[PDB]
């Protein structure tokens, strides 16, 4: 989907846009003997707050073989930590500490 | 039934390299 | 005259002994080492002291060994490619200087 | 002796580079533990044999 | 008796992952799980592969 | 929290710096005893380092916790590392910097924003002091703060190569180093490297002050000495064996001058461009407060 | 905004009663040690996952 700088500009007020953004950390290298690049990609549209707010696992490959790719994310320990019922029956999170 | 015998060999499986276009790592 | 032979006599005399005359595989082919500092094959060290002794440089075969090997085809296909450009001008080309 | 000349000969000129083959990772329950202290990790489908 | 639940099996829930993939990568070696862990860990695997 | 050591955290035996050398664990400082050179005609003096900006990259929330150390590293000592100049990470570094952040660094190194209490993590203080010049690794792509990435070289060469009479003089002949060497030797020694938990070294190079900076400088002097090796390795013209009475030693042509090679290399890690910007930046800041 | 209420209506009015499905109960060598010190017993055959 793509937006014209105009369309930005002029869109009616309270209607929902629906950008697009590209993570291009899973993009290869290029090989060596690819020619060169004159030009230049550009770019124009940006978020002014974190988009990636639903983004559990980021880049399930690996650098190398053993290094991890920056901007990798790995999943947050909560959505694994299935602690117990509370006394009353209410879910919890493991303790953390022993005490 | 007779009394028989048999040979072996290792077998030879030495095929050129596959060419993927499928990569391991970023 | 035997002596291509690794082995001999793969049964068992009773079930628990062995027939006269029958040959274990020598351990050394057994025995893959390691690479040496500069990349022969070594045998493992024998004590714990002594260096591994290379697998060339004695009458031992070994059918164990650690080859080293790239993990996918080199060739990519990604040939390289050049842009030549000629001279302009063929009168003005300079033989001189070397 | 020509066999041997043609064996040395035949040796002298492998340009052979081996790139790795189809291979297997066990899961190490998968394997009975003495195979599993030989194995590491990978190895190629087409073992050979020892 | 009055319907007052809606008895069910095997739940689903509010959140479920989603996952995009790349499929140019793809590791060279198969990992052979026995058929009991990949009856547990498959559904897992195969989506975060 | 990890309290401070008075000498800082590389005194503690949890942070030490070690290499393996043809694949035994070696201190930095008995792998730099093997190095030798031999001098050329050419000769580098040191420029004075341009003092670094005061600008910091603004200390935006970004979700997810960056793992700045494996950053820092890869971008320096790591094969084919890329996104070295990623903006996201540092934003999270120059969010240390601030006066009571709620953000922690893990003693992985990795950056936490809420403050978890079951990980270890550095004083606030010492990495606020870290990061208030680190962040800086930050605007390493942009224009207008894009460090020398050819001068800045000679300061390198200077503290690896020199002689304390060349240190001193600030001007040394462009060297030729070697060493006896196992194949792989610098790709196994920038693993080595690369594994290190260098935010230890480079908190307590910001923190520690007086003469327990001073004594730091001279206790990590061979640390610091091999970062610099495996940076120069990856500048170096030209890297080759010379086969010498059944022993190889490497040669790596010549310390002190960046090449800007792009190209991969099978001898030694390679810095594609925005890695040399990133190690040009990270020299910058580093030898900013090393010589000070 | 609308999402929201119809979200968190949905959620208000669900009246869903569990109620265990197949499970199997593997045997403890069945299973590598790891996955086995997760796994309590019996576990439903439709495992999401995680």
């Amino acid at each position: 989907q793509h937006v014209d700088a105009e369309s930005i500009m002029t869109a009616p007020k309270g209607k929902l846009f629906h950008l697009q953004f590209m993570d291009g950390l899973l993009r290869p290298e290029p090989s060596a003997f690819d020619p060169p690049a004159s030009g230049e990609d550009m770019r124009l549209i940006y978020p002014l707050q974190p988009i990636s707010v639903a983004r559990s696992m980021r880049a399930i490959v690996n650098h190398n073989e053993v290094d991890r790719p920056r901007g990798a994310v790995a999943p947050s320990s909560y959505e694994m930590d299935t602690g117990t019922l509370s006394r009353n029956g209410d879910l919890l999170y493991s303790p953390v500490a022993n005490g | 039934k007779i009394a028989t015998a048999s040979s072996a060999r290792q077998a030879d499986v030495e095929k050129p390299a596959d060419v993927t276009f499928t990569i391991e790592n970023v | 005259i035997s002596v291509a032979r690794s082995m001999r006599a793969i049964v068992n005399h009773n079930e628990v002994d062995r027939p006269r005359g029958a040959v274990a595989p020598s351990s050394y082919e057994m025995d893959t080492g390691t690479l040496s500092r500069n990349g022969d094959l070594l045998y493992s060290p024998v004590a714990n002291g002594q260096v591994g002794i290379p697998k060339l440089e004695v009458d031992h075969i070994s059918f164990s060994n650690v080859v080293s090997m790239m993990t996918a085809n080199i060739r990519t296909g990604d040939d390289m490619a050049v842009e030549r450009v000629n001279p302009d001008d063929v009168r003005a080309i300079n033989i001189r200087n070397a | 002796v020509s066999g041997l000349l043609m064996v040395l000969f035949k040796v002298m000129t492998d340009n052979r580079l081996v790139i790795v083959g189809e291979t297997t990772t066990p899961m190490s329950n998968t394997l009975s533990t003495v195979v599993n202290n030989v194995l590491r990790t990978t190895y190629h489908n087409n073992v050979g044999v020892n | 008796l009055s319907d007052d639940f809606k008895q069910i099996s095997d739940p689903k829930g509010y959140l479920t992952y989603s996952v995009k993939y790349e499929d140019q990568f793809t590791k060279k070696d198969k990992l052979r799980a026995s058929e009991a862990d990949d009856r547990i860990v498959g559904p897992t695997v195969n989506l975060f592969k | 929290m990890l309290q401070q050591p008075t000498g800082g955290y590389t005194t503690l035996e949890q942070f030490a710096f070690t290499i393996r050398n043809d694949g035994t664990n070696a201190t930095p400082t008995q792998f730099l005893q093997l190095l030798s050179y031999e001098a050329t005609e050419n000769e580098l003096v040191k420029k004075t380092i341009p003092t670094p900006e005061t600008h910091l990259p603004s200390a935006r929330n970004v979700p997810g916790n960056v793992y700045i150390e494996d950053a820092i590293t890869q971008a320096l000592f790591g094969i084919s590392a890329q996104n070295v100049n990623a903006h996201g990470y540092f934003s999270r570094l120059s969010a240390l910097a601030l006066p009571n952040t709620s953000a922690r660094l893990g003693l992985d190194g990795v950056i936490y924003n809420s403050e978890t209490i079951n990980i270890p993590f550095y004083d606030p203080a010492a990495v606020a002091n870290f990061a208030a010049t680190y962040a800086k690794l930050g605007n390493a792509s942009t224009p207008r703060y894009r460090a020398d990435m050819i001068d800045i070289y000679a300061h390198v060469g200077l503290e690896l190569a020199g002689t304390d009479a060349e240190r001193a003089a600030g001007v040394m002949p462009v060297k030729r180093a070697k060493f006896d060497s196992w194949e792989g030797s610098l790709i196994s020694l920038s693993r080595d490297v690369v594994n290190w938990k260098i935010l230890a070294f480079l908190i307590d190079l910001c923190s520690l002050e007086g003469e327990a900076l001073r004594a730091f400088k001279t206790r990590n002097r061979d640390v610091f000495r091999m970062m610099l090796f495996i940076m120069s390795t990856a500048v170096a013209a030209n890297v080759v064996n010379r086969k010498v009475t059944k022993r190889v030693d490497r040669v790596l042509e010549y310390i002190g001058v960046n090449s800007m090679r792009t190209a991969g290399r099978t001898a030694t890690i390679t810095y594609d461009l925005s890695r040399h910007e990133f190690a040009a930046k990270f020299l910058q800041l580093t030898f900013t407060r090393w010589n000070a």
